[PDB]
């Protein structure tokens, strides 16, 4: 009987994941003025279906790679990550209820790196290396800001469950006493996931990434679906940490509909982000991060540390 | 457990994928194709050393929400913005010493 | 128009609606009827054990009211 | 980081084009000219027909002139959005390609519409041009323009006023006046860096002198000043088409020497010397007097040039192609220098690049 | 409330196809269920349509024959199953069929 | 007669300040972008239904070529070499000899579409309007040689496109 | 019998997939790049076929050398060409890439892209329109359609 | 004091803001008159067990059950 909760959380990520794809072409092209794919199915519908099975009948490239065995792993790993994020997130019950949810994801997505790390390994090519060191980098630089601006709203929570989350925003969203936490806190987990303005190893600013380079890659179906699950994983983390829906404990429904509205609605922001901007160059998401970000997120930290003092409303540990 | 159970499955579904991934595209035999250190940055390596170090910082950070039911409220108060504050102080010594520089 | 990125939304929207919904009737089927019981403290822990033992059937959601007591 | 030397290795589209104009006549040579820079089709038209026509020593009427001037701002608009547009979408910006790229479609309909090409329409020829302009297609380039200041607008609006696109463009290729004099650049080239000259106003040609238009100098010598000097030229490419479409004149599109331009079908089937003239026009060419031009006109990638020799025979002996992106590209390598490999994507852009010409 | 308009346009265009089995028909076929003025049909099957309230590009329209010359082009229709006499038109040409 | 882009000096005034510190604090041209790309999500895209409807053409355009006849079902093409003369990839090839009626007719008119510039040179240099581009653009073949052809694919091609060749030049003639 | 019937389907089910969801790599080289990013501007729209613009060169399925190809570029284009994973495609996009073109005669110019790589489909112009190109690349994806690699499978 | 003000909020907005949200958490719980109530809620919520005292006969100030009169109270909390 658990077995089937889990089964029927983990195969509906995988079908979001594939039909996310669907809706960032669509979106992107209605924004671009144009259409995303109609003719696959109806409406596009088969687009995923038949891009799934063409990837999964693609040769393996040409190159061979430096290390077997963390060829293999950097994508089972990658994987492995992207489905565990997902297991503590109330929605409105987590499949497993852990008292340490929040801390359990921000460790789970710091281990996600050496899928990336790997993945630069295993490649024969040094100069692909150093795009996964530019990117291994970047990601560990905009996690300082998740664990803090993580830690600054769970000051008001008053621990790291999860489910307290739904508790804590009964009577408001807590984008309202966080709103800098909550756009830094979105900006930032936009550059965890390698995500436009700040995807520098899918585009320019890449030494690599450079037409009729070396470097054999892992299967691209398998990175592209960890990626999108931890897109969409990231945005429900933000719904239920900023835009906590109503939960009746009676009907849990209105919940689990409140939340994954906000989530496409939050997802199709990533879209919509990344069809809006140009890219940042490397040493300016670094200033982002180093010299803009981490400054206010340290001084609202200091606010949210002795907020709750002064104003008597420190969140009760249970 | 069943914490176990689901890292297991998760764990056995993402092997489960990277293996078709890799043994299905061999069913279609192909044409056999026969045809044909790194330079070191310093700043590659002092952003993941300041990441380090300020990531030892948040270690130190992460009790907090459990360390405001105290009753020592005024102590605590006092060392968790100096905890803040000396990370803080990390920050401006590495911006004013040039060490956030072409990574900035 | 913009309304045919409607249909794929809503499959996608129908995939997030399943694991919540799931989890919370397969609580339901697994716990009499009801929540399942949250026990992040040994105290609550220590309680869910307690009516595991005085539900004489060892499931903790099989409750006990006063028709047990004489 | 940073980029110590940038070498760029070019003819990997050198066709030896101005070795296949020596064996072939004026009229046969000119649509090699379509193909160089192949987003200014009937710019590089007009610079021909101007280098033939001054070496033949006749001109064109009024009216071709008009058209002439019409359909190179019209060029022009599709050149800076070409621009522009891949200027973005190499940074990274992929929605206004998309978005300008409609309208810049609605303009190869008017190519197409005066030609029978999209692209390569050899329209604008020495004399005139080829064919007169079919009836109702001054109305819809009046209803292009009068909807093109808001496409300049919205793109303005992606781009201009933001953060991401200023701290990839403010500081980042700047070349100083003396040195884009020296190193040959031309057009935004220079006035980007503030340099007053542009070769309609300075050295105009057909009816320049007739329009009306400002000239947008920047400040910085940056890839920004030399984006906001491409947006305000198709600002202004706006205005000289709406002073185009009013002051167009009735009158013949060719010369009406039929020794250099060839008789309508309509006479070349009636009248002997017609039908003589067509004949000779289609097979020999007409030929040109013995001399040496250095014919120039204000391209929108800059100075475009025809050093073009004749013998005295109805073939060219030498032309000689001058283009932008040869200087520009020639001056990469000083333009990159401490920056990132990033920057010199931006600085490919600013300096408006396409290999036909830098090629030939 | 003009959601309500949008709506009956919809079922209209379900019920200018002839029902669910034609509109389910250009659905699939054409990837386009709107309706038009048929202004002829030519002597292989394909129908050719207007509607001048679209914009220019979509105003005229062919839905092709399933059967040219022996290939079946149920789903195998082709750019060049239009005759010249309709390629003007199609290719607005000119504004006469 | 010239312009100064990007010479603004912005206002040191309080009130500026505090506008260009809540520009940069609240993002707010980023919320304009972010607006403009939710207007174009909002608009009725420009994609038409190829290839169930097609492109707008005039009748100028130049596609595939085509050798045309008079009324009678004789071929214009009098074997004069002007298109071979003026075809600027010298992709006409035309061989000819009287024929059995004493006419001058072409024995050979081979047109490379794989050297064609598609300029319709040709059809402007013709005199009696034998050769021309007609409208079809829609020929693409799967293999090279397809693309060489002879004078019995033109004449194929002149009289299978005729009914609409003849109604462009009709349009289009008097502009010639 | 069944086999037949069963290679058959599948057959048709591994066609559908592979040409519904064409990922082009285009040498853009010459003039033929603006018309095929026409072809993938608003009104043409390529991405709605499941063909998608700027994919990545590792794993794209269909090559459109759009474009001279010249005698230096020519050893650069077959090793593009022998990074693609199988199946690929070859569309040779206009007059240069399909026979030498305008620059037929030059001493620079390789006489067609089909000296260096297989083509299979050949889109002529000079540039065809993007409405031709994508003419050419739905005639790509029909040739597709009517492959037999299981049905050849079984019946050797 | 005025001008160099002005002068880093048009330069460094960011840092600006930063320091004043850092101050401002510094000297404002020293000047809030609820940082009293935080002790006070905080020492009122009962972790342990209330471990009974042996009456011996003078304690007047601890009540013998909990709804007696004498004793800590949180009728401040109800109210506030
Ligand atoms: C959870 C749902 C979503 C949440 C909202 C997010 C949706 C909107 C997203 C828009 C698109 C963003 C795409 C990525 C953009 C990345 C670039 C960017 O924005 O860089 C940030 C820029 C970076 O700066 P910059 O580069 O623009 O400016 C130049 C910077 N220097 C000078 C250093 C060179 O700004 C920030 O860092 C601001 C971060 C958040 C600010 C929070 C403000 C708090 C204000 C408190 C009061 C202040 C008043 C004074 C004190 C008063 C005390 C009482
Ligand atoms: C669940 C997620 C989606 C997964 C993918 C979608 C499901 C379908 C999986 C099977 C796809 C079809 C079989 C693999 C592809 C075969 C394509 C091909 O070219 O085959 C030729 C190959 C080889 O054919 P060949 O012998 O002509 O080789 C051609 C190459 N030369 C001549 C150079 C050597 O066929 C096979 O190897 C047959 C494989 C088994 C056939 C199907 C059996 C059932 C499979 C279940
Ligand atoms: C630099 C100094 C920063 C700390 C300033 C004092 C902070 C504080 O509240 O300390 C009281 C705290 C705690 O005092 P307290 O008043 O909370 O003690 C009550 C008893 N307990 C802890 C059981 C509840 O520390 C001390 O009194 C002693 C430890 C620090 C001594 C000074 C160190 C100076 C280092 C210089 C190098
Ligand atoms: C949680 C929700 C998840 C939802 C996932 C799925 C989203 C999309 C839903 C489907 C939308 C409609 C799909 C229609 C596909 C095309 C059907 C069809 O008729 O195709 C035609 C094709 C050939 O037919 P033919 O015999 O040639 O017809 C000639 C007529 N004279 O005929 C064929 O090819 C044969 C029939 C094929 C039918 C395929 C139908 C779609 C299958 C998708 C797989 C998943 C199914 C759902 C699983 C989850 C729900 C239970
Ligand atoms: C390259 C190698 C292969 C890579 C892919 C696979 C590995 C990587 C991905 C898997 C990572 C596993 C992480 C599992 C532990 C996470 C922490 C944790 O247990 O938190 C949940 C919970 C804490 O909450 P709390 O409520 O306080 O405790 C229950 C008491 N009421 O605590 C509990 O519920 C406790 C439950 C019992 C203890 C569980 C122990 C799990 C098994 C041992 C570790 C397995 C992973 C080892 C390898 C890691 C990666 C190298
Ligand atoms: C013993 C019997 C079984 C034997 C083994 C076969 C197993 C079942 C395999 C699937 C069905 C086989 C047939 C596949 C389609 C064949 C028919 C076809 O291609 O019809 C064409 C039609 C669209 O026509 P088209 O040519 O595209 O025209 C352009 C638009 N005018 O196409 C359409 O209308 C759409 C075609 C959709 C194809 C089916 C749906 C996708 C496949 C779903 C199952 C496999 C994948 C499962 C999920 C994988 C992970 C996402
Ligand atoms: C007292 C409470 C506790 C205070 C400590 C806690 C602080 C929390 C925030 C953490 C900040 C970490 C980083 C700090 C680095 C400071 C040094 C610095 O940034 O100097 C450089 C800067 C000029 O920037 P530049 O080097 O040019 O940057 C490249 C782009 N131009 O130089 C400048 O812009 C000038 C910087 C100094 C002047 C800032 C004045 C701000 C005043 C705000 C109101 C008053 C707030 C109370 C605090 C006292 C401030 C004097
Ligand atoms: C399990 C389901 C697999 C679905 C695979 C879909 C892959 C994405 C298709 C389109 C696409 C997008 C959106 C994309 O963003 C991208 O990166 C730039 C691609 O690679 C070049 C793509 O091909
Ligand atoms: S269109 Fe031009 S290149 Fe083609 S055959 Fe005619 S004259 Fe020659
Ligand atoms: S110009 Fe006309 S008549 Fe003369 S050879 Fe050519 S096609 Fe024939
Ligand atoms: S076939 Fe012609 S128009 Fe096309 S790229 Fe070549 S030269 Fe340019």
């Amino acid at each position: 009987m658990f077995m089937i909760n889990v089964l029927t959380l983990i195969i509906p990520i995988l079908l979001a994941v594939a039909f996310l794809t669907l809706v960032e072409r669509k979106v992107l092209g209605y924004m671009q003025f144009r259409k995303g794919p109609n003719v696959v199915g109806p409406y596009g519908l088969l687009q995923p279906i038949a891009d799934a099975i063409k990837l999964f009948i693609k040769e393996p490239l040409r190159p061979a790679t430096s290390s077997i065995s963390m060829f293999i792993l950097a994508p089972i790993l990658a994987l492995t990550l992207a489905l565990t994020m997902w297991i503590p997130l109330p929605m409105p019950y987590p499949l497993i209820n852990m008292n340490l949810g929040v801390l359990f994801m921000l460790a789970m997505s710091s281990l996600a790196v050496y899928s990336i790390l790997w993945s630069g390994w295993a490649s024969n090519s040094k100069y692909a290396l150093i795009g996964a060191l530019r990117a291994v980098a970047q990601t560990i630089s905009y996690e300082v800001t998740l664990a803090i601006i993580l830690l600054s709203v769970l000051l008001m929570n008053g621990s790291f469950t999860l489910s307290t989350l739904i508790i804590t925003q009964e009577q408001v969203w807590l984008i309202f006493p966080a709103w800098p936490l909550a756009m830094m806190w979105f900006i930032s987990t936009l550059a965890e996931t390698n995500r436009a303005p700040f995807d520098l190893t899918e585009g320019e600013s890449e030494l690599v990434s450079g037409f009729n380079v070396e470097y054999a890659a892992g299967p691209f179906a398998l990175f592209f679906m960890a990626e999108y699950a931890n897109i969409i994983m990231m945005n429900i983390f933000t719904t239920t940490l900023f835009l906590g829906a109503f939960h009746n404990p009676y009907m849990p429904e209105l919940y689990t509909i409140n939340f994954t509205i906000k989530s496409l609605l939050l997802s199709i922001t990533f879209l919509w982000i990344r069809a809006s901007y140009p890219r940042f160059r490397y040493d300016q998401l670094m200033h982002l991060l180093w010299k803009n970000f981490l400054p206010l997120t340290l001084a609202l930290c200091m606010w949210h540390v002795s907020l709750p003092i002064l104003l008597s409303s420190i969140p009760p540990q249970t | 457990m069943n914490l176990m159970i689901t890292l297991l499955t998760n764990f056995t579904l993402a092997t489960l994928l990277v293996t078709i991934a890799f043994w299905l595209p061999q069913l279609n035999v192909y044409s056999e194709k026969t045809s044909p250190r790194l330079p070191f940055s310093m700043k590659f390596f002092l952003v993941a050393i300041t990441f380090l170090l300020f990531d030892l910082e948040i270690a130190l950070l992460l009790p907090l929400p459990w360390a405001s039911q105290t009753t020592n409220l005024n102590t605590m108060l006092t060392m968790a913005l100096l905890l803040i504050f000396l990370l803080a102080v990390s920050l401006a010594y590495e911006w004013t010493q040039k060490g956030l520089e072409w990574t900035e | 128009m913009w309304f045919e990125v409607l249909p794929g939304i809503a499959v996608m929207g129908v995939c997030l609606f399943i694991p919540g919904m799931a989890t919370a009737r397969i609580h339901r089927f697994s716990n009499g009827g009801r929540e399942k019981r949250v026990a992040h403290y040994s105290y609550q822990w220590y309680l869910m054990e307690r009516d595991r033992r005085v539900s004489g059937v060892n499931r903790y959601y099989v409750s006990k009211g006063l028709e047990n007591i004489d | 980081e940073m980029v110590r030397k940038c070498d760029p290795h070019i003819g990997l589209l050198h066709r030896g084009t101005e070795k296949l104009i020596e064996y072939k006549t004026y009229l046969q040579a000119l649509p090699y000219f379509d193909r160089l820079d192949y987003v200014s089709m009937m710019c590089n038209e007009q610079a021909y027909s101007l280098a033939v026509e001054k070496l033949l020593n006749i001109q064109p009427p009024p009216r071709a002139q008009w058209i002439r001037v019409l359909f190179g701002e019209i060029t022009r608009l599709l050149n800076h959005i070409m621009a522009v547009t891949t200027h973005a979408l190499d940074i990274g910006a992929m929605t206004p390609f998309f978005w300008m790229f409609e309208e810049r479609e609605k303009m190869f309909e008017f190519y197409e519409r005066v030609s029978g090409a999209r692209m390569h329409a050899a329209y604008v020829r020495p004399g005139g041009v080829h064919q007169d302009l079919p009836l109702g297609l001054m109305d819809d380039i009046y209803e292009f323009s009068k909807n093109f200041s808001l496409r300049i607008d919205e793109l303005e609006e992606m781009l201009t006023n933001n953060r991401i696109w200023r701290n990839r463009t403010v500081d980042i290729g700047v070349v100083t006046a003396e040195d884009a004099l020296n190193y040959g650049f031309s057009g935004v080239m220079l006035r980007g860096s503030g340099i007053q000259w542009d070769l309609r106003k300075t050295q105009p040609y057909d009816v320049y002198d007739q329009v009306e238009f400002d000239v947008p100098i920047g400040s910085r010598g940056d890839c920004y000043d030399r984006y906001l000097c491409r947006v305000e030229e198709m600002r202004q490419s706006i205005r000289i088409i709406s002073q185009c479409l009013n002051k167009m004149p009735p009158g013949e599109i060719k010369v009406d020497d039929a020794k250099v331009s060839p008789p309508k079908r309509a006479e070349m089937k009636t009248s002997m010397e017609s039908l003589i003239h067509h004949f000779k026009l289609y097979t020999e060419g007409y030929q040109v007097p013995p001399g040496a031009t250095y014919t120039a006109i204000e391209a929108p990638k800059g100075e475009f040039g025809v050093y073009l020799v004749s013998d005295g025979s109805s073939r060219p002996y030498r032309c000689k192609i001058k283009a932008p992106g040869f200087a520009h590209l020639a001056g990469l390598d000083k333009m990159s220098k401490g920056h990132m490999l990033a920057d010199v994507v931006a600085i490919i852009g600013t300096q408006d690049i396409v290999f036909g010409e830098v090629d030939r | 409330m003009e959601l309500l308009q949008v709506l009956k346009r919809g079922l209209q265009q379900v019920s200018g196809h002839g029902g669910l089995r034609g509109y389910l028909r250009v659905l699939f076929r054409a990837n386009d269920v709107r309706v038009g003025t048929l202004v002829g049909e030519d002597k292989y099957g394909n129908k050719y349509y207007e509607d001048n309230k679209q914009f220019f590009g979509r105003h005229r329209w062919v839905i092709y024959t399933t059967e040219m010359n022996g290939k079946n082009t149920f789903w195998d229709v082709d750019g060049s199953m239009v005759p010249p006499e309709w390629h003007r038109w199609l290719h607005c040409m000119t504004d006469d069929p | 007669t010239y312009k100064y882009v990007n010479l603004r000096e912005p206002s040191m005034d309080m009130k500026s300040v505090t506008d260009r510190a809540a520009q940069t604090l609240l993002w707010t041209e980023l919320i304009r972008g972010l607006g403009m790309t939710l207007s174009y999500l909002f608009r009725e895209p420009a994609t038409i239904n190829y290839p169930f409807e097609k492109g707008p053409l005039s009748p100028r355009f130049r596609g595939e070529h085509a050798l045309r006849r008079y009324p009678s079902g004789e071929e214009r093409c009098i074997a004069c070499k002007l298109c071979e003369a003026v075809c600027p990839a010298q992709a006409i090839t035309i061989e000819a000899e009287p024929r059995a009626d004493g006419s001058r007719r072409t024995t050979r008119y081979d047109i490379d579409m794989t050297k064609c510039i598609y300029c319709g040179f040709c059809q402007e240099a013709c005199p009696v309007d034998a050769i021309v581009e007609g409208p079809n653009f829609e020929f693409s073949t799967e293999t090279h040689e397809e693309l060489l052809y002879n004078k019995e694919k033109l004449l194929n091609n002149g009289d299978k496109w005729e009914a609409e060749i003849a109604a462009n030049i009709q349009a289009d003639y008097l502009y010639r | 019998s069944r086999g037949e019937y069963v290679v058959a389907k599948l057959d048709d089910l591994i066609n559908w997939a592979r040409r519904s969801s064409l990922w082009p790599m285009t040498f853009g080289l010459a003039c033929c790049a603006v018309e095929m990013m026409h072809m993938a501007a608003p009104r043409y729209d390529m991405d709605r076929f499941g063909v998608v613009f700027r994919a990545s060169p590792r794993q794209s399925d269909v090559m459109i050398v759009a474009g001279t190809l010249t005698n230096k570029m020519a050893p650069a284009l077959r090793k593009v060409y022998d990074q693609m994973p199988e199946p690929r495609y070859v569309v040779s996009m206009g007059s240069c890439a399909n026979g030498g073109g305008y620059y037929h005669y030059s001493y620079s110019v390789v006489r067609g892209c089909d000296r260096i790589v297989p083509v299979d489909i050949y889109v002529p112009g000079c540039p065809p329109t993007a409405e031709a190109l994508l003419y050419g690349i739905l005639q790509l994806q029909k040739k597709i359609k009517r492959e037999k690699r299981l049905r050849i499978w079984y019946r050797r | 004091v005025a001008a160099f003000l002005k002068n880093v909020w048009a330069k460094e907005p960011v840092l600006v803001a930063s320091f004043a949200i850092a101050g401002l958490a510094v000297i404002l719980p020293t000047l809030s008159p609820y940082t009293k109530y935080s002790l006070m809620i905080n020492r009122a919520t009962p972790y342990n067990y209330p471990v009974p005292l042996r009456d011996d006969g003078n304690m007047p100030d601890v009540p013998s059950h909990p709804q007696d009169p004498q004793g800590p109270s949180l009728e401040w909390l109800k109210r506030l």
